């Protein structure tokens, strides 16, 4: 797939930058909306950024995709 | 359960009573102790996943034996494999004698080497792995010291001393079949493991 | 010119680091 | 005295150092408090030399009681008579925290001169007073120390922090005729207003500069750094991302800015504290934990008690977490 | 502290520095058994 | 064009000298739980202005939160 | 208090502190009942299971592993509901914690049932 | 600069175990021709492979922690034979507490043999509250018996001197306690060390259900 | 994509060091992501405020005396 490996490199890049950073910050968002009081707060944004806390944010952007690229299709194919 | 109709044939289970633990004994039959063999498994299962885990760091380890019967069962290993280095395998042969794994970095320089052998290397060994009786336990001692975890197999016979500060016991119990093949199970591990 | 430019970024990221590399030796003296 | 900073192995605030004095400061400052200070570790109670150090450093501080005896008075060890007689002892305390010499000149002033409080004078030179106390000079001693305290707040604030900071390094006796200079510009009620408006601009932008240095000292860039994580990541896509967009798949001059800008995120966020300094000076460390004064004729209220941080201490924080073992 | 929650007590609050052998420690836990009294049974 | 876009956004970053200062103002009233200014006096006389003219609307909670 | 309590605490202890699991006292009693209940729904023993409620005597305590000095008192003595704020700081850990054991005309409490209830009654162990 | 010098070492002993395994390896024959290269590159791996365990002396194995001080005179009496013994304490003023002992022939000499030990056989503190103990508790040597009881917050550091210059540097502000049996130093250390070692907080005590509130 | 190749090499290279040389981000990132997200008052501000200044010493601590030096 010469002159195309470079495209997929960019968007893997792109998106994985942008998932992984959503991710610990919905992480961070949800600890300092509970508590994330004193030290609770290094080991919870520590363990977003080493532990995954990203995983499941990956999972959450996979199920949007799926999810509305069968409401597109389904409205492409009512027509 | 069929790995267990195997052990059961290793003539494994079963060993005279000298012992300081009873969490294992199936029971007895006066003249051997039933261990529990699915515990032998399961401690099996979580040593060996240790060392197939400490290879994705690829730290050293330094097997040892004195008791000349696993000779070329071990010697299968440690050379090419593991450690990789046949002429460390070669101190193996002939050591855990001297001034030892603490102060390692001894002198050691007088060899004279008339029929003798005279190794001394020298690296700190992340884990320890052992099999024989008793006169080895110098590594033991001086593993615990310096916060070295060590594989090794118990018998019923082991002080408290030992039994105590030795993580991950396999309480293999070799007994009647002497000396069998068993490392050829972590010989599975650390090779088709290090991708 | 693009792999001119990224060669660039290896040199120039390098650069910095090594200089502030030196910048802390330096600093360790005192 | 002097003689008390050589027994202190350092400098207990004389003052007008003259020249051999000059001599032997540097001489014994150096030479024995290195020394000693440096690289020793003796059994030699270092716990309670540095007990002795700091309980002598003390007393001058405030005059002349003995603060071994303070201690004793109550049973605790420490830190509460200190936050009690610096909530006021009411001359060595206030009347130097704001405008004078702590010592007999700060001393006996509440003796025979008057400092009404409340419009009322309290003449007993050891009072406690908080929580809403006006004090207030006469005006036979406004007077005077209206221009006692401005002489103060420019000749010994303004005159020789100038005369300090520059003109320095090489020689001090030249400093000398700088300082007469000096003088004889301050003279001048119309200087006063054009120094006010002169090039202390820059160097108050250069102090400015020094202080985000002290500042940087423990993470004011780590926190910068996390307060624009994105942006700098931003600029990172943009140049990695553009790379694998354009080319390789204006683009020169997108390298030209995207490389500049971003190299120079990366040094301005990381930069690591090059300090390197001559020297260091000080500053006055005014309170505003107690009010301020109507500095034009001295009526100075207070409105609430010190806290234990901000006080001036001429000893770090250590052999004071000896003395007030406090956070 | 035992040999495997000393170890990690110690790096946690930053005594000495970590072993290689940490992260495969506690990813194979030692074989524990249920705590049981004396009296082998004689087995029949 | 987004490549401009993205180019005048990395120079206001990089023009961001300031941002250091905010951090330091701000890690500073973290410090001690104050807050890092003086009033400089021009705030006190015109504070003193606004609730002498106005001692109706000029609370010592609208002034004094008004000056912190 | 009586003899055959402490005898109790001290077998409790001393197979713990020895590594067996379970145990069986044969001299049972109310108060010593109540109390291996008490130190069981405070989280120290596993099961406490008593068998012959009259004539017998016989109990069998399965226990977790925890520290368990517990010591039974002998020689009685009051407590009002007013003092053990300063009569439980001579335990062991005198400020952190540890349970006095108190007894009460409405059961045999625990100090911190004691003093939400305001009753008092006599001390008899001791948690640590 | 450390894994490089590191593995350089490693350059060095390795050439060694090659060159010193081959002639191992070659036992059969004549003596002396490969005797000569054996003793010649064996002290040599001697020298360079002690310079490892070397390196611990003055700047790495030697961390920015605090110490302090001890010293005795042993003897022996062969002749009058005298020698020096002395003791160390390091602390970092958050807790990581540690000591060590060791001999010499003069005093200066063995505050220096220690000055490098002090460094290991380290033991970890737990400081409730950055200044003071997380509650009481006596804890005994063979025959040097401790008490410790927290005090909030003002007091400060009631103890001793053995005692206090280890309770100092741990990180404790408000401690008060008392020793008591033998007034020796060197079990008031190691006393120290089995005291403060006992203390289970909290985060302990939830060895079992229940999250231990504070009070407020 | 080999020339791409090349230049993905050499973005490796930047990326591997900038990381293992200048990162400064493992806590960092969370402190000041709630020193920004404190951008206002509240009763959530002294709150706010504390757990900056008791989650500030762990990382001045851990920093200056964990390693490196």
């Amino acid at each position: 797939a010469a002159a195309a490996a470079a495209a997929a490199a960019a968007a893997a890049a792109a998106a994985a930058a942008a998932a992984a950073a959503a991710a610990a910050a919905a992480a961070a968002a949800a600890a300092a909306a509970a508590a994330a009081a004193a030290a609770a707060a290094a080991a919870a944004a520590a363990a977003a950024a080493a532990a995954a806390a990203a995983a499941a944010a990956a999972a959450a952007a996979a199920a949007a995709a799926a999810a509305a690229a069968a409401a597109a299709a389904a409205a492409a194919a009512a027509a | 359960v069929i790995q267990k109709l195997l052990n059961t044939g290793a003539h494994l289970g079963r060993r005279a009573a000298e012992h300081h633990f009873k969490q294992y004994a199936y029971g007895t039959r006066n003249g051997m102790t039933i261990i529990d063999s699915d515990k032998t498994l399961i401690c099996l299962r979580s040593a060996a996943h240790f060392v197939a885990n400490l290879a994705h760091m690829r730290g050293n380890i330094f097997f040892v034996n004195t008791n000349p019967l696993f000779d070329e069962i071990i010697e299968l290993t440690s050379r090419r494999i593991q450690g990789d280095s046949y002429n460390h395998n070669r101190a193996m042969n002939l050591w855990k004698m001297g001034g030892f794994l603490t102060n390692s970095y001894s002198p050691k320089k007088f060899r004279s080497r008339h029929k003798k052998l005279c190794f001394g290397p020298t690296t700190m060994p992340d884990c320890v792995v052992v099999f024989d009786s008793e006169r080895k336990s110098s590594v033991i001692l001086e593993a615990s010291k310096l916060q070295i975890p060590v594989v090794a197999i118990v018998d019923p016979n082991v002080p408290l001393e030992f039994f105590e500060k030795i993580t991950y016991p396999v309480p293999a119990r070799d007994s009647v079949k002497f000396v069998y093949l068993f490392c050829n199970v972590i010989t599975k591990c650390f090779v088709a493991e290090q991708m | 010119a693009a792999a001119a430019a990224a060669a660039a970024a290896a040199a120039a990221a390098a650069a910095a680091a090594a200089a502030a590399a030196a910048a802390a030796a330096a600093a360790a003296a005192a | 005295r002097f003689q008390t900073c050589r027994l202190l192995s350092g400098n207990v605030w004389n003052r007008e150092l003259t020249i051999i004095q000059r001599r032997i400061l540097r001489r014994l400052r150096n030479r024995k408090r290195s020394i000693k200070k440096r690289k020793i570790y003796p059994k030699k109670y270092l716990t309670s030399y540095i007990q002795l150090q700091t309980t002598r450093k003390l007393p001058f501080f405030y005059g002349d009681l003995p603060i071994t005896e303070m201690h004793r008075g109550t049973k605790r060890t420490s830190y509460i008579p200190f936050l009690l007689n610096l909530e006021t002892r009411f001359d060595v305390i206030p009347l130097r925290l704001y405008f004078l010499e702590t010592i007999p000149q700060a001393r006996q002033l509440i003796s025979h001169r008057r400092v009404c409080v409340n419009k009322g004078m309290v003449s007993i030179t050891h009072f406690k007073l908080s929580h809403g106390d006006i004090i207030s000079f006469q005006e036979n001693n406004a007077i005077i120390r209206g221009e006692e305290i401005r002489r103060s707040f420019y000749k010994e604030i303004l005159v020789e922090k100038i005369i300090g900071k520059l003109l320095h390094q090489p020689l001090r006796m030249w400093r000398r005729s700088k300082t007469e200079w000096f003088h004889l510009l301050k003279t001048k009620r119309g200087c006063r207003l054009l120094l006010k408006s002169r090039f202390l601009q820059q160097l108050r932008s250069s102090m400015q500069e020094e202080d985000l240095e002290r500042t940087k000292k423990f993470g004011s860039e780590k926190v910068c750094l996390g307060s624009s994580f994105a942006e700098h990541k931003r600029m990172k896509r943009n140049l990695l991302k553009s790379l694998f967009l354009s080319k390789r798949r204006i683009s020169p001059i997108v390298y030209n800015s995207s490389l500049s800008l971003y190299s120079n995120s990366t040094y301005c966020f990381a930069s690591p504290h090059k300090l390197t300094m001559k020297r260091r000076i000080k500053r006055i460390e005014l309170p505003t934990h107690y009010l301020e004064v109507n500095y034009r004729t001295p009526k100075a209220v207070v409105f609430y008690g010190p806290n234990i941080g901000h006080i001036p201490h001429d000893i770090r924080l250590k052999d004071l977490n000896l003395l007030l073992w406090s956070r | 502290g035992d040999l495997l929650s000393k170890t990690r007590r110690l790096v946690g609050g930053l005594a000495t520095r970590e072993p290689v052998w940490l992260k495969a420690m506690e990813a194979s836990p030692p074989p524990v058994f249920p705590r049981s009294n004396g009296k082998i049974q004689k087995i029949v | 064009i987004e490549q401009d876009n993205r180019q005048g956004r990395a120079f206001v970053d990089g023009i961001k000298q300031r941002m250091m200062e905010i951090s330091v103002l701000l890690k500073q009233v973290k410090e001690p739980g104050a807050r890092g200014s003086y009033l400089k006096d021009s705030e006190k006389t015109e504070m003193y202005r606004l609730h002498k003219e106005n001692p109706e609307v000029y609370t010592i909670e609208r002034l004094a939160k008004d000056y912190r | 208090g009586r003899r055959i309590l402490n005898d109790a605490l001290r077998t409790i202890v001393n197979a713990e502190r020895r590594g067996k699991a379970s145990v069986e006292l044969k001299p049972i009693s109310t108060v010593m009942s109540s109390f291996l209940r008490i130190m069981k729904e405070k989280g120290y023993i596993k099961n406490f299971q008593v068998y012959d409620p009259h004539r017998v005597g016989r109990i069998t305590v399965d226990l977790q592993g925890r520290v368990n000095d517990c010591k039974a008192l002998t020689y009685r003595q009051d407590v009002r509901a007013k003092e053990i704020e300063k009569y439980t700081e001579r335990t062991l850990p005198t400020r952190q914690w540890g349970y006095v054991v108190i007894t009460t005309p409405d059961g045999i409490l625990d100090h911190e049932e004691a003093i939400k209830r305001n009753v008092g009654g006599q001390v008899l162990g001791f948690f640590y | 600069e450390r894994d490089d010098i590191l593995l350089e070492k490693l350059n060095a002993i390795d050439k060694k175990l090659e060159i010193k395994l081959s002639e191992l390896d070659h036992t059969f024959g004549k003596k002396g021709k490969r005797l000569e290269e054996e003793i010649r590159e064996l002290a040599e791996d001697r020298n360079a492979l002690t310079e490892k365990k070397r390196q611990p002396l003055y700047r790495k194995g030697y961390d920015v922690h605090v110490i302090d001080v001890k010293k005795v005179c042993k003897v022996t009496k062969g002749g009058r034979v005298e020698r020096y013994t002395a003791l160390m304490v390091c602390g970092n003023y958050e807790g990581i507490i540690g000591y060590a002992k060791a001999k010499a022939e003069t005093g200066q000499s063995a505050m220096q043999k220690a000055y490098e030990k002090c460094f290991q056989n380290l033991h970890y503190v737990e400081r409730h509250e950055e200044h003071t103990i997380a509650h009481a508790i006596q804890t005994s040597y063979k025959k040097t018996k401790l008490y410790l009881w927290p005090a909030p917050t003002t007091t400060g550091m009631k103890a001793g001197r053995v005692v206090k210059t280890i309770l100092l540097l741990a990180g404790f502000k408000n401690i008060k306690s008392k020793v008591i049996g033998s007034r020796n130093s060197y079990n008031t250390v190691k006393a120290v060390l089995k005291a403060l070692n006992a203390v289970e907080t909290p985060k302990d005590v939830q060895e079992k259900f229940g999250r231990t509130v504070v009070e407020k």
